C-alpha cells in the first residue's frame, strides 16, 4: 500500500500548476509565444523535478 | 486585421500572447470600449486601484 | 555614440544589457536596417509571428 500510494501521489502531482498559468504543457505552448512559454515550462519542470 | 482599424502601437494581453490569438477557440468574446486619459491607461489592468 | 545618430528612445537588447556593450568583444557584428510601421515593431523580436 505504501508503494502504491507513493506512485499514485506522484501521478496526482502532475495536475499542479506550481505557479504557472496551467498544468498542461500543450495549453502553455498554444496560448503563449516561445519566450514567455519557456518561463511557464521552467516552472512546471522545476515542480515536477 | 485589428491593426488596420486603430493606430494603436501594441496589444497588452494577459494570460495569452497576441501572436497566438489566431490559434485558439473561445466560447464567447467581449469587447468593452470607452475613453479615458493617458494617466489612467495603466489602471486598465488586473490588480489596479 | 549611437544615441547621437538617431533620436531613438532606448535599445531593446536580448541576451545582453546595453550599458555593458562597451565591455565586450564580438567576433563579428551585423547591422540590419529596414523600415516598417509602428504596429510591426513588436514583431522584430525572437519568437514573433
Ligand atoms: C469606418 O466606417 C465608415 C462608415 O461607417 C467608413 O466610411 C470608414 O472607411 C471606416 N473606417 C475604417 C478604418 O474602417
Ligand atoms: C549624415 O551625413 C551627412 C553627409 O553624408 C552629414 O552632412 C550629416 O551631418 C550627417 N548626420 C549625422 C547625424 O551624422
Amino acid at each position: 500500500n505504501h508503494n502504491a500510494q507513493a506512485l499514485n501521489t506522484l501521478v496526482k502531482q502532475l495536475s499542479s500548476k506550481f505557479g504557472a498559468i496551467s498544468s498542461v504543457l500543450n495549453d502553455i505552448l498554444s496560448r503563449l509565444d516561445p519566450p514567455e512559454a519557456e518561463v511557464q515550462i521552467d516552472r512546471l519542470i522545476t515542480g515536477r523535478l | 486585421v485589428l491593426y488596420n482599424f486603430a493606430p494603436f502601437f501594441a496589444f497588452k494581453c494577459y494570460g495569452v500572447s497576441p501572436t497566438k490569438l489566431n490559434d485558439l477557440c473561445f466560447t464567447n468574446v467581449y469587447a468593452d470600449s470607452f475613453v479615458i486619459r493617458g494617466n489612467e491607461v495603466s489602471q486598465i489592468a488586473p490588480g489596479q486601484t
